[PDB]
């Protein structure tokens, strides 16, 4: 039975390394290539470059090269992968890939887990702005980690809120938008969102007003 | 440089037929949360295992891949592939509901965070079945694809789905440009949404 | 701007609520007709039939709403007897502070009250329709009560009902 087995979830800072392991057993490991993809969340698939085990000769996809490093260990039959000076669109989970045979070296019949690396900037309170109106709403902009919790009205107003999941941005940092439904009663019904970020200490009432 | 669809969907028994243009073609499966798994190879080949309601075929420039007999684990995303080069992708539902098409707001940025020298659009979308949209941003008609971050869709609580998209700009890209769209295209389907500066 | 409404104990946010109706008795024994906030009982509530799960007096909090303008219904008009039933097209807000006091828009309300006096201006005819406070009763009924979290509440609706509509 081929197995590859990966190594465990990362979470890393701007400007840090990864290195993912993949453990091979069940077949020679020195006779196929071993491939590196991955993939971005929501995204599609993308090659990073290839290894061969006999000889760790590479190629590398042109847009990693300079910054991607494959490499393994035959007495332990693992290969490697290394991507220096992470970015947060770095953040993707990562594959090791096998090639079939001599003559099929694309057709990736076995593939390990995949490996999530994660890549967030510093701990960080989020700035709150209104979303005037109908619908109406705060924005909850760069903060990290999650969670955090946004009331309206103190508690008064619960039904009709719609809070969106967050977004993790290129910047390391997420950002979600609180709205709710009204029928338009604008001028009279105040509404004021309450956010409060416990991990930075981080509480804000913000009135929104067309 | 393999263009796939961006979604498709059938009911169960129905079939899908997956488009990818641009030598052999591979086909990729994934369901979510585990690796892909080649489906088909070397253009019509079935490896051992997959049932013969997969097919494939390529004429021209195109290949298209075709899952016959929708079962629920067909749900999934698909990718062809030659060489190296992987497709863009595309996400098949099996449908499980009444379709839905999807409700868009789009939020200019706020005169607070203009003060604070930053812009930021908003684009929700709300309400959408199958849960697969493609989102476009627009400056003037020309696209924008700096400054953007979209999540993926989440179930609401009606069973529906939702998503959001941000554009981060500059106040003086804000105010140079006459306006800004958000466009949503729902299995070929597209709205969109317009906001501008005053 | 708000009609303030003096509350025991203090209901918190959480325990806000729109008003979707409210039940008033008509003056017995000028071309003016006098309401007040029922001198009934939970009897006379339900024979509304237009509450939600919420259980309150002289307001009906979180309940039905009618589609396009103030409903007002009877067993029979003409007896005083007999509450008034009133259905809301457009909630109220009621917004309680968590400090003793619940807080409703004086404008709408005022808006609220101008169409509820011409629907029951055309049940009776008549030109000036005026509301006044409870006439009286038990803690439960002669204040707008209601219970929300475990605990019953009681609030003066004095300032709810007095005006005219001429
Ligand atoms: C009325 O509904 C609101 C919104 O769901 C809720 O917070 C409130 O507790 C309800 N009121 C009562 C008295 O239960
Ligand atoms: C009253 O109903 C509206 C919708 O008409 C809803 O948005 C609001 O939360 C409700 N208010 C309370 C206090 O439950």
């Amino acid at each position: 039975q081929v197995q590859l087995v990966q190594s465990g979830a990362e979470v890393k800072k701007p400007g840090a390394s990864v290195k993912v392991s993949c453990k091979a057993s069940g077949y020679t490991f020195t006779g196929h290539y071993m491939h590196w993809v991955r993939q971005a969340p929501g995204q599609g698939l993308e090659w990073m470059g290839w290894i061969n085990p006999y000889s760790s000769g590479t190629n590398y996809a042109q847009n990693f090269q300079g910054r991607v490093t494959m490499t393994r260990d035959t007495s332990i039959t693992t290969a490697y992968m290394e991507l220096s000076r992470l970015r947060s669109d770095d953040t993707a989970v990562y594959y090791c890939a096998r090639a079939p045979d001599y003559g099929d070296r694309w057709d990736f019949d076995y593939w390990g887990q995949g490996t999530l690396v994660t890549v967030f900037n510093q701990i960080k309170g989020p700035s709150v702005f209104p979303l005037a109106p109908a619908a109406l709403g705060c924005l909850v902009k760069d903060y990290f980690p999650e969670p955090v919790t946004v009331s309206w009205n103190s508690g008064a107003l619960t039904s009709g809120v719609h809070t969106f999941p967050a977004v993790l941005q290129s910047s390391g940092l997420y950002s979600l938008s609180s709205v709710v439904t009204v029928p338009s009663s604008l001028g009279t019904q105040t509404y004021i969102c309450n956010v409060n970020h416990k991990p930075s200490n981080t509480k804000v009432d913000k009135k929104v007003e067309p | 440089a393999l263009t796939q669809p961006p979604s498709a969907s059938g009911s169960p028994g129905q079939s899908v037929t997956i488009s990818c243009t641009g030598n052999y073609v591979s086909w990729y499966q994934q369901h979510p949360g585990k690796a892909p798994k080649v489906i088909i190879y070397e253009v019509s080949k079935r490896p051992s295992g997959v049932p013969d309601r997969f097919s494939g075929s390529k004429s021209g420039n195109t290949a298209s891949l075709t899952v016959s007999g929708l079962q629920a684990d067909d749900e999934a995303d698909y990718y062809c592939s030659s060489y190296e080069v992987f497709g863009t992708g595309t996400k098949v539902t099996v449908l499980g509901q009444p379709k839905a098409a999807p409700s868009v707001t789009l939020f200019p940025p706020s005169s607070e965070e203009l003060q604070a020298n930053k812009a930021t659009l908003v684009c929700l979308i709300s309400d959408f079945y199958p849960g697969a949209v493609t989102v476009a941003w627009k400056a003037d008609s020309s696209p924008v694809k700096a400054g953007v971050e979209t999540t993926t869709p989440s179930k609401q609580s009606n069973n529906k789905y939702a998503a959001s998209s941000y554009l981060s700009l500059t106040p003086e890209q804000w105010k140079s440009h006459r306006s800004y769209s958000c466009q949503v295209t729902h299995e070929g389907s597209t709205v969109e949404k317009t906001v501008a500066p005053t | 701007d708000t009609i303030t409404l003096p509350c025991r104990p203090a209901p918190p946010p959480h325990c806000s609520s729109n008003i979707t109706g409210l039940i008033l008795t008509r003056q017995g024994g000028a071309n003016t007709v006098i309401f007040r906030p029922s001198g009934g009982d939970w009897r006379d509530i339900a024979r509304c039939q237009i509450a939600g799960t919420v259980v309150s007096t002289q307001l009906f909090l979180n309940g039905s709403l009618a589609e396009e303008e103030v409903v007002i219904r009877s067993e029979d008009w003409r007896d005083n007897a007999k509450s008034i039933c009133v259905q809301l097209a457009t909630s109220v807000e009621i917004a309680c502070t968590g400090a003793g006091h619940c807080a409703i828009s004086r404008a709408k309300w005022a808006n609220t009250l101008k169409q509820i006096a011409s629907k029951l201006r055309e049940q009776y005819g008549a030109k000036t329709i005026i509301f006044k406070p409870s006439s009286g009763g038990d803690p439960e009924f002669v204040n707008h009560s209601f219970n929300c979290g475990g605990e019953f509440f009681y609030c003066a609706s004095t300032q709810l009902f007095a005006s005219t509509w001429f």
